[PDB]
């Protein structure tokens, strides 16, 4: 739940100033429609 | 004038070589292009090495050391020069014997080689250096203090490996008194070092703890300079990865309301760190969570979600998303976040590219569903309330989206939020 972070800041280098779905596997997927 | 003057210090006279040495160590001080490569092509360094032993002068030792200094302070290729010279124990020797000029010199040498590489500052562990560097913060010589922080710090950085914690927490007591200095740059580097000790296991968390560091350092959280409030929300962010009871010692100790102040501050990154230093804390019990709301921290964390950079609207996911976690137990929590507006940025956000970030803005989006459907199942209405909000945000049409995302689970809570909440 906890998290550290990204990577340890340090003095010398610290300055202040993705893919969609296939086919395959969206006709073998159940879509859930609103009502809307 | 310098094959001339590699002879000159080859004199067994010590009249000569002293005068060479003094040479060496002026053209090597030059502040434009000073010639460190030239010095040490002439094969010289071993030579400055031998004169740094304990077997001669006062003012000799401290040519040949200020002259190698300028040399292990350049580029990390001449730095290696001198290490290989086996120039390591002789500036860490100098440490006890030396005056304070000396002293000045070798421990600023051994900043610059134990702030190469890891290996280069476990070596300088190794040599045992750790016991004279402590030895040099009684000297009362602000300048002398303040170099050997600087080095301190660079013994304490990394985390790939970490250095050995056994030896580095020796230094734990000096630095707690340190974080009390009025020489800024003193101030910024026992920070430093700080962060790096707190940046590892509970066990480094707690020794942080332990010397009375965390009371100290929420003070310096509200300092005027960035400079020093940068590190020290780290160290503070790093102790708030611990467990409930650490967490617990820093929001007694006053954080909450210094993340407030930096919540606000001019630098964006600053403020990233404060929404991520939060989030850890939302992520505790339901007291700290409440804790959180209490110091009015929602808001503008709320206000940095719709218009803030995205890295730092990330962050400020986490913190929001986390809160809601303690919505299950406790409603309150949940009806206040919803009604400071988080419903839309939330929404907006799950178009963001980061599959990370748009499960926790799923999550948040259930949680908030959760609790608005046992509102009307409790009190008997027919109408999802907050459904409804989340509807009239477009964020039913974002959240159907996330079902054509690649993550499986992605798609399979954002099916799951279709059904239960938009049947």
């Amino acid at each position: 739940a906890k998290r550290v972070a990204d990577a340890q800041i340090q003095r010398e280098t610290y300055d202040s100033n993705t893919k969609v779905a296939s086919s395959a596997v969206m006709n073998r997927r159940k879509i859930a429609m609103p009502k809307r | 004038e310098l094959p001339q003057m590699t002879q000159q210090l080859n004199s067994d006279d010590m009249q000569e070589q002293l005068s060479a040495t003094v040479k060496f160590r002026q053209i090597l001080s030059r502040e434009h292009r000073p010639p460190i490569d030239v010095v040490i092509q002439a094969g010289v360094v071993p030579r400055l090495v031998e004169f740094m032993r304990e077997n001669q002068p006062e003012m000799l030792q401290l040519e040949a050391a200020w002259a190698l200094t300028n040399i292990a302070s350049g580029t990390s290729a001449q730095t290696k020069v001198v290490v290989d010279a086996d120039a390591v124990p002789l500036f860490i020797q100098l440490l006890y014997t030396g005056s304070v000029e000396v002293k000045e010199q070798a421990i600023w040498a051994l900043g610059n080689v134990a702030g190469d590489s890891t290996d280069y500052r476990d070596y300088v562990l190794q040599c045992n250096a750790m016991e004279p560097i402590l030895g040099l913060f009684n000297s009362n010589k602000p300048s002398l203090i303040r170099t050997a922080t600087w080095t301190l710090s660079n013994l304490c950085r990394g985390k790939k490996p970490q250095p050995d914690w056994s030896v580095v927490s020796q230094a734990l007591p000096t630095l707690a008194k340190l974080i009390y200095s009025m020489d800024t740059e003193t101030l910024v580097d026992a920070c430093w070092a700080i962060s790096y000790l707190s940046d590892g296991p509970q066990e480094a968390i707690q020794a942080v703890i332990d010397v009375r560091i965390p009371k100290r350092l929420v003070e310096l959280l509200s300092h005027e300079s960035t400079l020093v409030q940068t590190p020290a929300l780290r160290a503070v962010g790093n102790i708030v990865t611990g467990n409930d009871l650490q967490t617990q010692v820093v929001i007694n100790a006053g954080v909450l309301p210094a993340l407030r102040l930096l919540l606000s501050s001019p630098k964006e990154n600053i403020k990233k760190e404060a929404c991520w230093t939060i989030s850890n804390i939302t992520a505790g019990n339901t007291e700290q969570i409440q804790a959180v709301i209490d110091a009015n921290l929602i808001p503008p964390l709320v206000k940095l979600l719709e218009v803030a950079e995205d890295k730092t609207k990330k962050e400020a996911c986490w913190a929001i998303s986390n809160a809601s976690s303690g919505g299950l137990q406790r409603p309150d929590i949940i009806r206040y976040l919803v009604s400071q507006g988080c419903i839309k940025p939330l929404c907006d956000l799950l178009e963001i590219a980061d599959n990370r970030i748009i499960e926790v803005t799923l999550d948040a989006l259930e949680n908030i569903l959760k609790m608005g459907e046992a509102d009307k199942e409790a009190r008997g209405l027919n109408i999802n309330e907050n459904a409804d909000f989340i509807e009239k945000a477009g964020g039913m049409e974002k959240i159907f989206n996330c079902q054509q995302n690649e993550n499986d689970k992605i798609y399979e809570k954002a099916y799951k939020i279709i059904e239960t909440y938009f049947g």
